[PDB]
RNA sequence: GGUGCUCGGUGAAACCGAGCAUCCAAUACUAAAGAAACUUUACUGGCUUAGUACUGGGACCCCAUUUUUAGUAUA
RNA sequence: GACACGUGGCUAGGGGUGAAAGGCCAAUCAAGUUCGGUAAUAGCUGGUUUUCUGCGAAAUCUAUUCAGGUAAAGAGUGUGUACUAAGACCAU
RNA sequence: AUACCGGUAGCGCAAGCGAAUGGUAAUGGAUCUAAUACAACACAUUCAGACAAUCGGCGGUAAGGUCAAUUGUCAAGAGGAGAACAGUCCAGAGGCGAGGCUAAGGUGCCUAACAAUU
RNA sequence: UAACUGUCCUAAGGUAGCGAAAUUCCUUGACUUGUAAUUGGCGUCCUGCAUGAAUGGCGGAACGACUGUCGGGCUGUCUCUAACAUGGAAUCUGUGAAUUUGAAAUCUUCGUGCAGAUGCGAAGGCGCUGGCAAGGGACGAAGAGACCCUAUGCAGCUUCGCUGGGUGCUAAGAGUUACUCUUAUCCUCAAGCUUUUCUGGGACGGAUGCUUCCUAAAUAGUAACGGGAGUGAUCAAUGGUACUGCUACUUAAAUAGAAAGCAGUGCUUGACUGUAAGAACCACAGUUCGAGCAGGGACGCAAGUCGGCAUUAAUGACCCAGGGUAACAU
RNA sequence: GUUACCCUGAUCAACGGACAAAAGCUACGCUAGGGAUAACAGGCUUAUCCGCCUUUAGAGUUCCUAUCGAUGGGCGGGUUUGGCACCUCGAUGUCGGAUCAUCGCGUCCUGUGGCUGAAGGAGGUCGCAAGGGUUGGAUUGUUCGUCCAUUAAAGUGGUACGUGAU
């Protein structure tokens, strides 16, 4: 069990897309830019940018909002959304071969069987084999 | 958390603060282009 | 004496050993002259009715004796011969948590003489120590 | 080498696979997919 | 449990290539055949599904 | 030139025409809530023969500074 | 005398015999002795034989016909790789 | 050039305030690092723990009782003190020396050391 | 007192003749005798924890190395022991073992200590070594099993434990044409296998998933047959989307909620197909969140939401068996 | 038929789910271990027990203290019943008396002092004192208990509730 619920990653946190940021019980903190909220009310980040929690003004009282600002390096590199979402791929790329650099191939990251193609659908990556007419 | 095993979290911080250097660096020059602390000498010692 | 109330509850912490020295609980708010306690000591429900008759034996009927302290408190204790585990036993007494600087019988205008003379009778017969405390 | 009176004390009693009478390894499924034929052929590259 | 009623049943397409859905269903309180619009992969079109066990 | 209470007007918006309270352009009391400051002490970290062996941090409440109100008065 | 004795004979082991006691069947019988399967099996107990040097734990946690057993994780050693760190402290 | 997280101790009649230690991230260390970090590289062992201090449940605010949390020691640790002493205090033993300085503890005699302050 | 009547589940509620008895808890059963004094007998009485014609009920002659009690006689059993006899023992000569054994040069008391010290500490005592005696200690010696618990433990026995035609009868066919063969199966005989675990011993009782609250000490986490509530679902709408009125409820508790509350409406099935970077977590297996992409759709003018319900429970691996479809094969 | 996909089916509730199925007895028992698990008792504790008080309301023909202690509060012993399982299962006499002992005093007597509601007697306490004395047997397996009748009295305990290499 232990069911671990908290905040994962405080104000002033580097964050990337898919991380998650606080895990609660109904909203205690309320989502805010570039910030997606889940079924269990999990926080989670949308955008390359670091975590900022500010109190604004609510309908019981004293909102707490959950936000991530983007990076003042971002967004001058940066219509505006395709650049900002073609900066974070590159963001997004570079993360995971320095990730793969700093795990020295210690790790089994990819399939690479004698089998043939692993099976693939017309998109592909599929780990499903189906009958084709 | 009860898990007796190592997080891989500062390995996690590590690579994003290091994947955004590149773009730090490029922004920052280009701003450079387009527009901390004092160290004493280091002695060997305080005592005559 | 008795917890009056509807359910048979049980607590985990039999005690009250913390100090209000400041102005916290510590002047008289109900009578003018007061018997209070000096340390700790959680006390049951026999020994507070027993210092109550003890010290009403010298009050008068003008002199209306303020209690401070009401045993709510259920304590649990279990049987000679029962191997110790298996749950906790069944409530046998009533005991209240004494703090240092609590006031437990403040009186009326009886007088201080009268009022230290029941205060002796009821340091006999109370386990912890007892000081005089008057409105002053 | 062997550490107190235990059953690797003893000698060739257990094999290595036991995991205690939790049978992890039996909890995978089973695939019966013969791959392709020409996975017996010889493979050999243009560039060789 | 053995006093609730609802049990599981099957979806089949009208269109045809016999793709399902298994969805529970109350009988008492759904003496319907239930028919209900759901995408069939085989066609990649929304065709109807009423109920068979 | 400001917020609202709603009559309507379109575009779903928000503002427009009204007409009252102050925002400005008041003083003088009272009952609420908040803000920052602070004496003392609980409470604590280290040390500890369990604190006439010590030492760092430090509340709450009251008093006093002040803000958002509301109610009662002035010519 | 429902007697005792002597000499040969018969009933043999999952069997004999028993006025019936888990009695007797060659001094260890609710399953004789000997040999073979057999170097049975024992998560249990006992034991393990020369020296020096370097490093050095754990008795937590999860699962288990399982809690005196085992396996995985944590903690050890050697080897490799790699940072002034995926490190330790202190300050803001 | 610091920022977020927590709702306990205490307080309140309640609603609610609310520490100290704490966690996490950034920045700075000519502070430490005869080592650390990782390993789908290999070989293990362990998976019966005990007690002391500080804070607790169940016990009798009993038990070298049993079960939590933090720290230490023993386990696997000799030496000095505690008369003797697993777990207390000081202190971590490569060896030899009829050299010196100290810790805990002492300074009437056993028993080393001031009628020091006396 | 309950003789005759009134009742309830029920095969039936135990006769003349029995009973504190081989067997009756109260117990020193009240009653007589027995002794000066009787809990163990004798003969009555009733209040049968847990008696009673085939588990044979009611007593009798004779019998018993059977059991419990009373009188006579008898005497060292005793009050209370003494002397003597024979044979060991003790002395000498001759022959001549064994149990046991870490090494011993083995004091007392108090304290300490794997918790009862010859060996440690403090104090004290002690010329040395024996024979003949007594046995308090050396947790004397003698059996690695008195009793309890455990084992992937054995063994034998029992049965409305399980499975078998092995075995005896039986059933149905068949042959020579009573006997024999084949197949099946009740009831017997002989076997073979099972017959968990946690537990302040074991037995008994209780429990063995998942969720929440207190313990739990203000990140997370944190135990005990520790303490209080739930749950093994419901719902074709209580799902999705777009709206309409009103405002102290929504629920297992906590966190939350101007709607995630209470009443409604209009359309619909995203209660989808194929995927998913990145994280929470975590031994592993699994578990949890998930933006985005493609397909075809739903609602909405749009903004945009929808991969079931505000969340945390209602989620049992693999194997095996069955169904639809697709490809290959015969 | 083979293989994939889409799916379904256990109160597999011993819920990480033994190999098909599936109950007991052993005072006839056997083996291997455990003082890792209990009993005979040594160690720790003192809830229950036993002494000492204190408060002493009251009783005592009056009057708290001749004498008793109601209610609360404590201190001491581990000889009661309990709790833990630290010590011995490479098995160790206890739940009795027969003989023989040693020690403590919370003294039954003998030796004695105070208060006495003290006629001396005969008593009740209370204070000192452990030298040596505490006998019969009828009944119960009873160490428990009476009641026969005598004494000055027919003491209570530590003694592995002393004592089977007597
Ligand atoms: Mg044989
Ligand atoms: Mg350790
Ligand atoms: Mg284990
Ligand atoms: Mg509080
Ligand atoms: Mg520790
Ligand atoms: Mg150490
Ligand atoms: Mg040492
Ligand atoms: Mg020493
Ligand atoms: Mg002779
Ligand atoms: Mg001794
Ligand atoms: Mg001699
Ligand atoms: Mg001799
Ligand atoms: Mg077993
Ligand atoms: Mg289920
Ligand atoms: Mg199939
Ligand atoms: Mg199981
Ligand atoms: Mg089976
Ligand atoms: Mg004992």
């Amino acid at each position: 069990x232990x069911x671990x619920x908290x905040m994962k990653l405080t104000a002033g946190e580097l964050a990337f897309p898919g991380m998650i940021i606080l895990r609660q019980r109904g909203t205690k903190f309320h989502p805010g830019a570039n910030v997606g909220i889940g079924r269990d009310h999990t926080i989670f980040a949308t955008g390359v940018g670091k975590v900022r929690v500010d109190t604004q003004p609510g309908p019981r009282g004293e909102r707490r909002v959950v936000s991530v600002e983007p990076l003042p390096e971002a967004l001058a590199a940066a219509d505006s959304a395709l650049r900002l979402r073609q900066v974070e791929a590159e963001l997004v790329k570079r993360r995971a071969e320095v990730k793969r650099a700093m795990l020295q191939g210690r790790t089994p990251l990819e399939p690479a069987l004698y089998f043939p193609l692993p099976r693939t659908a017309d998109g592909q990556l599929s780990w499903l084999e189906r009958s084709v007419a | 958390y009860k898990s007796n095993k190592r997080s891989l979290k500062p390995l996690n911080t590590a690579a994003s603060w290091q994947a955004v250097q590149p773009l730090l660096a490029e922004q920052r020059q280009r701003a450079a282009v387009e527009g901390w602390r004092p160290r004493l000498g280091p002695i060997v010692d305080t005592c005559l | 004496c008795q917890a009056g109330q509807l359910s048979k509850q049980r607590v985990f912490k039999r005690e009250g050993i913390n100090d209000v020295i400041m102005p916290n609980t510590t002047q008289l708010r109900y009578g003018t002259y007061g018997i209070r306690a000096m340390a700790s000591k959680r006390v049951g429900a026999a020994t507070i009715e027993a210092v109550r008759r003890t010290l009403r034996r010298k009050i008068k009927k003008t002199a209306r004796l303020w209690i401070r302290l009401s045993a709510v408190v259920p304590v649990t204790r279990k049987p000679l011969g029962i191997r110790m585990g298996k749950g906790k036993g069944v409530i046998d007494f009533y005991a209240t948590p004494v703090r240092p600087g609590q006031i437990i019988f403040e009186m009326d205008r009886v007088p201080r003489k009268v009022a230290l003379q029941a205060l002796t009778a009821a340091q006999h017969k109370f386990p912890v120590k007892l000081g005089f405390v008057e409105w002053s | 080498g062997r550490g107190m009176k235990g059953q690797k004390s003893r000698g060739r009693g257990l094999h290595m696979l036991y995991d205690g009478g939790q049978l992890g390894l039996l909890k995978f499924p089973v695939t019966r997919q013969r791959p392709s034929y020409e996975v017996l052929y010889y493979h050999l590259g243009l560039s060789r | 449990g053995k006093k609730g009623v609802r049990l599981l049943v099957k979806l089949v397409s009208t269109a045809k290539t016999g793709f399902f859905y298994v969805t529970e269903k109350n009988p008492r309180n759904t003496p319907w055949k239930l028919k209900l619009m759901k995408f069939d992969p085989k066609v990649n079109k929304h065709v109807l599904f009423e109920e068979q066990k």
